[PDB]
């Protein structure tokens, strides 16, 4: 396999022509050299060089990349492309790294992007709301706009009421003889 | 507790051992939050049967 | 042709009050006035 | 206490203990960790000889066992790998997919 | 079964718009449930129940959302109090 | 209480006193709703201050 990769069964044939539990189990038993030479097959290897991966397949990395640094992940999240990448990379960062690590990363991160994202979320998801908690904790309590505070306040108020009655309706969908005289009829 | 945290938040930021100094508070509020969701489910069941026998 | 109803097992008097008003006089013996204190024989329900 | 909060959940978790108690191996799904015991933080080496504590693996890690302070055998859901600890060099590997 | 068809349409629309700020559809739903839940359950066995589990999954996601949201609500309130103390 | 009501649904209607017992139960459990939600807000600013 190493010789085939350097000169470049289904994956080896595809690599030769171009030049996954079964695939990782047959191609992971050298690996660093193969990955460097490679840098489809790359997606499978990522399924099976953190700076290179960050600079780089985008969805494949953001879902299944083994090495992924906080700074580049927060930059990619803070891009305003918004192709559901907000949920995807919020899930990815909460799956990969710790609360205090994200806190200190956002401490490093500039406040202008923080304000931009507060505006974006207030204008137009529990991972996202956890990220909002994290970013408020990282910005702390001193530097933050009162107007943006009030916009986020009304946003969060309508959101808490919608979540409340949503929970109520969720649980809701989760859910003697004849009297002293009766005025009765009869057939024939 | 709300006013304490409001008027002395910075000292709590400066202190190194927040868990070590508010473990008891944390336990109380954590158990209250854990009570929350089942309580709301109970509320939904309640007002369900409430309105049910109020209309009938 | 004829008919017979089983809707009235307890009944004391059947008659015609008027041309088309029947009267059926029934009982509610145990459920209303006696209310007798009876020996407990519980049912194993589970 | 080391208290991460990971959104995902996978019970494929294991830990091994260095015989001197300095470090703890943690086999987590598709990841190997080595945690310093003095503070429950990552195994930081000032010399930076690529003896890192974040090792990627193909499948969910089932077992991680150190036979001594030098040899570590890890068995993941598809294979098994024997590696050195003083030097980050792999020695042996065998398959679990056929069986 | 006109009420059943209304239920079907309401459930489909609610699933399509889980975060709709309107309340008329939820309130119609909750009256309909608190009145005729049993006959609802006895109507159908496959498609209505599959839609029910879809919507219930969405609602459980919303319930998961709720507590962090309340926490940030408290964050906003305490920041407001901090601003009040700042201006005083 | 949930199982007792799920069994004795219509008897709640037939018996009048149990209805207002339920009413005060609703009032107090809404009070506890407020307590628990304020506790969740407590969660929020403690997680901020830590």
């Amino acid at each position: 396999v190493i010789e085939k990769l350097s000169a470049l069964d289904i994956f080896f044939k595809e690599l030769k022509i171009k030049e996954y539990i079964s695939d990782p189990g047959f191609l992971n038993k050298d690996l660093i050299f193969g990955k460097f030479s490679g840098n489809t097959f790359l997606l499978t290897h990522p399924l099976f060089r953190n700076l290179l991966s960050l600079l780089r397949l985008f969805k494949q990395a953001i879902v299944t990349c083994p090495n992924l640094p906080l700074n580049e992940l927060l930059e990619e999240l803070f891009s305003i492309r918004n192709r559901e990448l907000l949920l995807d990379i919020s899930f990815r960062i909460l799956q990969d790294f710790t609360r205090d690590s994200i806190k200190q990363e956002m401490k490093k991160l500039s406040k202008l992007d923080v304000q931009n994202f507060i505006e974006f979320i207030t204008s137009g998801s529990t991972q996202l709301f956890q990220l909002l908690s994290l970013v408020l904790d990282s910005i702390g309590l001193f530097s933050l706009e009162g107007a943006l505070l009030e916009n986020l306040t009304l946003y969060i108020d309508k959101q808490v009421e919608i979540a409340e009655r949503n929970t109520e309706l969720w649980n809701l969908i989760d859910t003697r003889a004849l009297p002293t005289y009766t005025m009765e009829y009869l057939d024939i | 507790v709300k006013w304490c945290l409001i008027i002395h938040g910075g000292y709590l930021v400066s202190i190194p051992n927040l868990m070590s100094t508010l473990s008891s508070l944390h336990s109380t509020l954590k158990r209250r939050s854990d009570l929350l969701p089942r309580l709301l489910a109970l509320d939904a069941r309640l007002d369900c049967t409430i309105n049910k026998f109020k209309t009938l | 042709h004829f008919f017979f109803t089983d809707k009235y097992k307890p009944l004391l008097f059947v008659d015609l009050i008027s041309s088309n008003e029947l009267a059926i006089i029934e009982r509610n013996p145990l459920t209303f006035h006696s209310k007798q204190k009876a020996f407990i024989q519980p049912k194993l329900v589970f | 206490i080391s208290l991460p909060n990971f959104n995902h959940f996978s019970n494929s978790v294991s830990l091994a203990w260095s015989q001197d108690g300095s470090l703890i191996f943690h086999g987590f799904d598709d990841k190997l960790q080595i945690l310093d015991f003095d503070t429950f933080k990552k195994f930081e080496s000032l010399e930076n000889t690529k003896t890192v504590s974040e090792f990627t693996l193909d499948s969910e890690i089932q077992t991680v066992k150190l036979i001594n302070d030098t040899n570590l055998i890890v068995a993941t859901r598809t294979t098994l790998n024997a590696i050195n600890l003083l030097r980050g060099q792999v020695i042996n590997s065998f398959d679990l997919y056929p069986f | 079964d006109h009420l059943s068809k209304i239920f079907l349409t309401i459930s489909k629309s609610i699933t399509q718009n889980p975060w709709n700020e309107e309340n008329l559809l939820p309130l119609w739903l909750k009256w309909l449930l608190t009145l005729k839940s049993g006959e609802l359950n006895s109507i159908k066995d496959k498609h209505t129940k599959k839609n029910c589990k879809h919507l219930k999954s969405a609602l459980r996601s919303s319930e998961e959302i709720l507590p962090v949201l309340l926490g940030i609500q408290g964050r906003l309130e305490m920041l407001r109090r901090q601003a009040k103390l700042r201006e005083d | 209480v949930a199982v007792v009501l799920e069994l004795y649904g219509n008897t709640l209607e037939s018996s009048p006193v149990l209805q207002e017992l339920m009413i005060d139960l609703k009032t107090k459990v809404r009070h506890e709703i407020h307590k628990s939600k304020e506790a969740q807000r407590i969660e929020g600013m403690l997680q901020l201050l830590t």
